[PDB]
This record gives C-alpha cells, structure tokens and sequence, in this order.
C-alpha cells in the first residue's frame, strides 16, 4: 500500500508551512537575539571545584579584596624618566579610582609606598604599572563592562605632557577579544557568502535547486536559534557565547548535509524513470529513517557531552541536544512539504545533465576488482598522515592568536619595551599557618619559602615581604623593633593578612608563562614551597597558588580527562547506532576503527600543515572543535552510505558495493565538499582561532571524503565480502540465474 | 533455555556495551 | 644551565656565556652528526628511488 | 588533460619526489 507518515505529511504540507514560518516569526520577534541572551546569560569558564579557583578565592576571601579572579593593570611610560608630575598623577588617578566601587574593588597601590616603588618601577625608570582587582568572574558580561568603566575613567583625563597611559591584562585581553570578534564578522562573511554560493552553483548546476536549498538551510537555522533563544530567555536552560558559537556552525553542517540528502535523493529518483510522486514516496522511504537515526545518535553524543567536567563542555550539551532536535524535526517535516510544494507547483525541481553517478560507478567497479591493492594505497596515505601525530605541541597564551591593533596587545608592547619579564601575569601564593605571623624567626622561614621559590629554574621575580624588590640573593635577618614604624606597618597590611594567619608571595616567570613550560613550572613551585616548609614550626600548613598558568594548568588536565570521556560515550553511541542499522557486529567494528582511524590521519595532516610547514602551533579549542564536528558529520555519512549499502546486497555483494556507490558517494561527496570549502573559506580572517578551527575542519574533511570513505570503507567491504554481515548469514552472490 | 538468548542477543550486547561504557565513564568522571 | 641560573638577580645579569673544550667540540659533533645523517638518508634513498624508477618504470 | 599527465608520469613523479626532498633539505640545513 503506502505508509501513513509522508501521506500525512504530503496532503497538509502548507498548513505544516504556514505553521512553521509563524512559529519563527514569533520566536524572532518576541524574544531577543542569541548573541545577547548569551552575553546576559553568560557563565564562567573555569571549575568551582578546580585547585586554582579555590585559591584564588581564599586569597579574596582572607586578605578581605574580593570575591573575584579578574584583574587588569594601568601602565604609564615617558621618553624621559618619571618625575613629580607622573607622582601627581598617579596619586589623583588612585584617588579616582578608588572613588569607583561598584566596578573595582580592590587597588595594589605599590607605587605610592617608597618600599615597594623599587619593586613598581623599570629599571630605566620610563615604566610603572598598577593592579587593580575589578569585580565579575573571567567570561562573564560584569568583567566586560567592569573593564569598560575603568577604561573610560583613566582615558577621562589628560595626563602630563611625555607620559602616556594604557590598560593591560588578562581582562583587558579577553575584554579586546570580545570586541575583536563581535567587529571581525563582516568581510570573511562576505567571502563566505560568496564561495557558498559559488560552490552550490558548482554542485546543483541551477539558480533554482541552489535557493530552494538556501530556504531549507536558513528556515532550519531561524528555527534552531529562535527556539533555543526562547528556551534560554525565560532561565528554563543555560546559555553560553561558546554555545551559541558551536550551536550554530553544527547547525548549519547537519541542515546542509539534511537538505542535500533529501535533494539528492530525490533527483536520483526521478533521474531513475519514474514519476514525481513515487519519487516523492521513495525518497522519504529511503533516507527517512537514516535522517531520523543520524539525527538522533548525534543528538545522544552531544547529550552524553553533558556528563563531564570543565565547563567549556558542561553548558554545551543540552543546547546542542535541543537544537539537534529541531534540527531533525525541521528537516523531516518542513523539508519534504516544501520539496512536495515546489514539484506539484510546477517544473522546478529537475535533473539535468546526470555525469557524477556514471563516474562514481566507475570508482565502484575500480574498486571492486581490486580491493587489496587500493586498500594498501589508502592506508598508505594514512600512515602518511599519522607518523607526524606523535610530534605534536599547543600554546595557551592567546595575545599571539589576535591581531596587534587591539589596545590590550599595544599596552603589552608598551610594557616589553621597557620590561625584560613577563611582568603582566603574576601568580600569587599564600601560606596559611594557624597561629601569628608577626615574629622573626618565621621572618627568617618566610624569606627561606622565598629564597626556594626563586631558585626554580623559570622564575625571574619573587616579590615578598622581605625582599619587595624581588632579587632575594642576600642573606637576612631583621630586629624586632621595626613593628613600630608606620611604613613597615603598611607594608606588612600590603603583603601580610590582616589577622596575621597568611602570608602571600607575588611571582612573575620568564619568557612566556602560558607556554607548556609555564604551565609545568608551577607544579616545581608548590612542590619547592612544600620541602620549603618542612621542617619548620610553619610544617602542615595550606598552601594555595592562584593566577593564570595556575587556571590553564587545571584547564589543560581537565581537557585531556574531558577528550576521553567524550570520545568513550561517542564511540558507544556509534557503535549502538550502527548495530541496529545493520544487525552485524563485525561491521559496527569495521566502521568505528574507521572513524578513530580518520579523525587521527586528519588532526595528524593538518598538525603538519600548520605547526612544522607554516610554523606556528595550534590552539586546543581547535582539538576539541574539530573532533566533535568532524565525530558528528561522520558519523551521519557513514550511517547514510551503511544504510544505502544494505538497502540493495540481494542482488550480489559486489554489484552491491557498486549499487551503493553509485546512489550514494556523489550525495555524500556534494555535502562534504560544500561543507568542507564552506568552513575552509575562514582561513582569510585576521582572527587566528577560528581560522585555524575552519581549515582544520575544512581539510579533514576533505581527507574523510576524498580517501577514507570513497576508497578505504569499500575496499575492507568488499575485501571480507560475506565477512562483513556476521552474524546474519548472507551470500556473495545469488544463485546463478539463466540467461 | 537457549531460545531466550538467541532471541534477545542485540538487547542483551546492548546492554553490555551501555553498563560498561557506564561504569568506565563513571570511573573517568571522579578523577 | 648551571651558569646561567647562577647569573640571575645579581647585576650580571644578561652577559655572555662561551663554553669551549673536548667535551663541547664532541657534543656539537654528535648533534651535527644525527641531523647530517638524517639529510644524507634521504637524499640517497631519493636517488635509489629515482634509478629504481627509471630503470623498471615501475613504481611498486 | 588527460593524456599529457599519463604520458608523462614518470618526469612529473622524479620531479615531486626531488621538489619534496629539497624542500625537506633546505628545512634540516637551517637547524
Ligand atoms: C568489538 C566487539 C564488540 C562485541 C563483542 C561481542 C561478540 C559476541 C556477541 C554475540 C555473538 C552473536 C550471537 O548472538 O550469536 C549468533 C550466532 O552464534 C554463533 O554462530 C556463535 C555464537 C557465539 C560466538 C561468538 C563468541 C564471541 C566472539 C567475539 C568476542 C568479542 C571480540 C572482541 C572483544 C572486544 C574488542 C574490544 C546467534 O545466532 P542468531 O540467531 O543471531 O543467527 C545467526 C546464526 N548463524
Ligand atoms: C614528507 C614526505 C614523506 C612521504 C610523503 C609523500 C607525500 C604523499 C605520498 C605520496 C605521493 C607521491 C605519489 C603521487 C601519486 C603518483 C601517481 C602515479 O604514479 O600515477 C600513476 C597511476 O595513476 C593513478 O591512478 C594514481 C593514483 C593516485 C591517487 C591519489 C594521488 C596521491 C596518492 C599518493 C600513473 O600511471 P599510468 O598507468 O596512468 O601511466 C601510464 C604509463 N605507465
């Protein structure tokens, strides 16, 4: 007869229309865009339960400065050294500042003290900075605009002739950052636009086929980010920029992939010989399921994402899930009715000029007669791809991943000039004991803690009390008549707790410190203060380390746990997708070694691309990214092209392997080349992150579809032939008929 | 009875594969 | 290593460092030996496979 | 075209395999 689902969805497909362009109306309308229920909505990006937010938190919460991590510092330099003029300044613009409270809560003034000005001043004289300690969490919308009011507040005044000002930090930094990419989004989305079309009027050869698609991708778009905005608007789920970022690359690959599907199939179908109904029937009889199936497996992986621990993952999951979900709706309801629409509307849905499926059953029969040697070719170019991917480095420092005419990078050339350190970024460590800091002889151990720290091989500056400048080279001692002087007294409030239980350590590095040696130096500081410790009436204390290496660190170790546990709960769900599509074990296994095989030959060629040919080193959002897209669109075509392989094996295993090469590899190689050259197309930007996250993409993607799944997948199928649908019991060819 | 697991045998390899991806993903989450 | 750390603070910092002796001359020796055996490998296993390919035609 | 690249194989292949090994060369001499 005729099943019940697409007749339904046939004979009210203009309600289905109508209903559909209202319900996006209204979630467009009524609520406000992604970007800005993202930035009101936003979270924090590192662990509540992570050792370096912990301690920075104690060190806000004993020195009474805060219950924030963000900070920012104000540097001034002349041509000339400092006189009493930039003192004058600094003096009104502390005054100034500390007239703020409901942006900056705290204030580090050294500069003002003639103890620590030493320590607060280049060695040539023409630099100084200040810290001051802003309210809101990093990645949070109040840090944003803490920094804007600080800004505006230096900038308000016109400093002295010779001297000039500017702001830095790792607020600043991620402050910039947000303004960088909220104003690079217009000429890389005018060369996207524009190879997106390009490319569509390669695949589809018409003006027609090319804006039907272009309405299912950008209805399927509006749909997905208007409900999840409305889903995110009333506090029902959490939202992230980072979120909406991945949400919406994923959402337009899956609706592409979708609607290429659906269109390829149908014009296969009618490019068969028959009419434009039961072609309509046939195609959604056909792909369907393998919509639904692929769509939902990606909608569990992404939900699976949710189980885990780092943030950057844990608010990424159930908007991803969701949007997945209307996702798959769309594209099976709104999909096929207006597919249905525009062929009884008229001719306009037609193929014309059939060369991709004569050719394609040409590779199918090349690679039937011979699948040994071509498989040894393919896995040849494996292995050339994965011998570069033992050898491979990141860099978490993100000011050489910008472009240099942001401030924050200028106020950090300013502060290299003239300092020989990485000065910007300290780290702080605090000991707590449990009794009275104030005597000599724990002096006498605070400057032993010290002089340990200072002799880790990395560490240029230790800055304490007993050494403010930071050069703790000098034997020490100290008579207990200084507790009088009211100097000292306000240098022991700077450095020591007010209650006298902590004492904390300011610690600037060599070099760079978010490299991967900074970050496995600060591992030697705990360890160097903890055998600095031992022995001493201070023995069994707290030892707490807080900056930025300190977060990168904990971030880096919870990437790699995170890496793991995701690629475990994805792998399941493939392999559990796969055993009910084809009730075969053996060819589960056969597809998931290679999806592990070609994501690691991908990720191995474009680490040769990048970091030995054009010599810069990738980021690691560019390794997470690039795994869950490529884990994701992967899985959708090899699911699509398993399904069409055993859709026809009755007729033969290697007719099969042809058969199903010739009705599905030229739809699955359309999508993978628009797609592919669709996110190749960002390596323009001036932004190095998400250049490098597109063409990573980009040409991972086409080594999955131009060698893994055009000439790797067949060969091992027809190489094991009836092998590869154990357990069900199946022949390599049928009986032999007569003529 | 042999009927029951070679009946139900994609269920029942289902459900191995979830209970130990369960308990490995379990395992990883509290390091 | 041992130098360079010992330098740091005091206001020699950032001067010159020569080592000079056996020791060192085997040293850049060695290095130099690994990375120029790396180059004369691969330049003479291109040639085999140049005279390979068109002495038979064949690249298998 | 079709028939200029297959009859002319094997001076294209020396000619990437010797570009390659130069390039390679040139990256180890500068270490
Ligand atoms: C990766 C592998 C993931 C899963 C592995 C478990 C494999 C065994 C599952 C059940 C076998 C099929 C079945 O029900 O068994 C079938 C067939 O049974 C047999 O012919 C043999 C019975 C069992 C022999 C298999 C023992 C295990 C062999 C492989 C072990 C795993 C190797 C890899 C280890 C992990 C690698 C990381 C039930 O007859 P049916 O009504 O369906 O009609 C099909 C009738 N020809
Ligand atoms: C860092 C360096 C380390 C090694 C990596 C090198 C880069 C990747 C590896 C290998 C690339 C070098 C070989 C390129 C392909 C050779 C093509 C060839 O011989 O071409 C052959 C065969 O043509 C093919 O079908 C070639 C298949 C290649 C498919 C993909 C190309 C790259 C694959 C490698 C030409 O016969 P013919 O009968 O028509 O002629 C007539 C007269 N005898």
């Amino acid at each position: 007869a005729r099943p019940f689902i697409p007749r339904m969805i046939r004979t009210f497909a203009v309600p289905i229309i109508l209903g559909w362009l209202v319900t996006i109306a209204v979630l467009n309308v009524t609520v406000p865009q992604l970007e800005t229920v993202g930035q009101i909505q936003a979270v924090s990006m590192s662990p509540d339960a992570a050792p370096s937010m912990i301690s920075m938190k104690h060190i806000g919460k004993v020195f009474e400065e805060g219950d924030s991590d963000s900070a920012a510092m104000i540097v001034l330099e002349g041509q000339r050294p400092l006189g009493d003029a930039a003192h004058a300044f600094y003096d009104q613009m502390i005054g100034r500042l500390q007239a703020d409270t409901t942006h900056v809560q705290s204030l580090q003034d050294f500069w003002g003290d003639p103890l620590t000005a030493t320590g607060a001043q280049s060695s040539d004289g023409k630099a100084a900075y200040v810290q001051v300690k802003l309210a809101g969490n990093q990645g949070e919308s109040l840090a944003n605009e803490s920094v804007e009011a600080v800004k505006t507040i230096v900038e308000r005044l016109a400093p002295p002739p010779g001297v000039k000002v500017y702001v830095t930090g790792s607020a600043a930094l991620v402050a910039d950052q947000q303004q960088a990419g909220d104003r690079s989004l217009q000429v890389i989305e005018a060369v996207t636009f524009t190879v997106i079309i390009v490319m569509l009027l390669l695949v589809y050869r018409s003006i027609i086929t090319s804006a039907i698609m272009l309405t299912m991708v950008v209805l399927g778009l509006l749909a997905t980010r208007g409900g999840v905005a409305f889903l995110g608007f009333h506090r029902i789920i959490g939202l992230s920029t980072f979120a909406t970022n991945l949400l919406v690359v994923l959402a337009i690959a899956a609706a592409t992939d979708y609607a290429i599907f659906l269109i390829g199939r149908y014009q296969e179908a009618r490019g068969l010989g028959q009419d434009r109904e039961s072609a309509y029937y046939t195609m959604f009889g056909g792909t369907a399921h393998v919509v639904l199936g692929s769509g939902l497996t990606i909608a569990g992986a992404t939900f699976c994402l949710s189980f885990t621990r780092l943030p950057y993952f844990q608010t990424l999951g159930v908007p991803l899930a969701i949007g997945m979900v209307i996702v798959v709706a769309a594209a099976l309801t709104l999909g096929p009715a207006i597919i249905a629409v525009t062929s009884r509307f008229g001719k306009l849905l037609e193929p014309k000029r059939m060369a991709r499926v004569r050719g394609w059953r040409k590779v199918g029969a090349a690679i039937v007669r011979w699948p040994g040697p071509i498989l040894v070719g393919a896995v040849a170019l494996a292995l050339v791809g994965l011998l570069t991917l033992p050898g491979y480095r990141t860099n978490y420092n993100d000011r050489n991943y910008l472009p240099a005419d942001l401030p924050a990078n200028e106020g950090y050339a300013a502060a290299e000039r003239h300092f020989s350190q990485a000065r910007m970024n300290p780290e702080v460590l605090m000991v707590e004991s449990d009794h009275d800091m104030r005597n000599s002889a724990d002096f006498l151990v605070i400057n032993k803690i010290a002089k340990a720290i200072f002799a880790v091989e990395g560490i240029s500056r230790v800055q304490a009390i007993t050494r403010p400048d930071g050069k703790p080279i000098e034997s020490f001692y100290l008579p207990p008549e200084v507790f009088d002087n009211p100097d000292f007294q306000r240098g022991l409030e700077q450095f020591l707790s007010p209650d006298g239980h902590a004492v904390r350590f300011i610690i600037s590095h060599e070099g760079d410190p978010m490299s991967q040696a900074g970050i496995a130096r600060i591992a030697k500081i705990k360890t160097a203060a903890k055998e600095a410790i031992k022995g001493t009436p201070l023995e069994g204390s707290a030892i707490y380390l807080g900056g930025t290496a300190a977060m990168f660190k904990d971030l880096s170790d919870g990437n790699t746990y995170d890496l793991m546990i995701a690629g475990i709960s994805a792998l399941c769900l493939i392999f559990i997708i796969m055993l009910i599509t084809t009730r075969s074990v053996v060819a589960a296994a056969v597809i998931v070694g290679t999806v592990v095989l070609s994501l690691g030959a991908s990720f191995g060629l474009s680490v040769l691309i990048w970091q030995h040919i054009l010599g810069i080193e990738l980021h690691w959002l560019v390794l997470a990214m690039a795994v869950i897209i490529l884990l994701a669109v992967g899985a959708d075509y090899n699911l699509l092209l398993v399904a069409r392989l055993k859709e026809e094996i009755h007729a033969g295993i290697n007719t099969g392997i042809i058969r199903a090469m010739g009705g599905s590899g030229s739809v699955v190689t359309a999508a993978g080349l628009v797609f592919a050259f669709t996110m190749m197309s960002f390596a323009v930007s001036e932004l190095t992150v998400m250049a490098q996250v597109g063409t990573t993409i980009g040409m991972g993607l086409l080594f999955d579809t131009l060698i893994v799944r055009s000439f790797m997948t067949p060969s091992i199928a027809a190489l094991l032939g009836k092998w590869f649908w154990w357990p069900q019991v199946v022949r390599q060819r049928p009986i032999p008929q007569p003529w | 009875s042999i009927g029951t697991l070679k009946r139900a045998w994609i269920p029942l390899l289902i459900l191995v594969v979830v209970a130990i991806a369960g308990f490995t993903v379990q395992r990883i989450r509290t390091f």
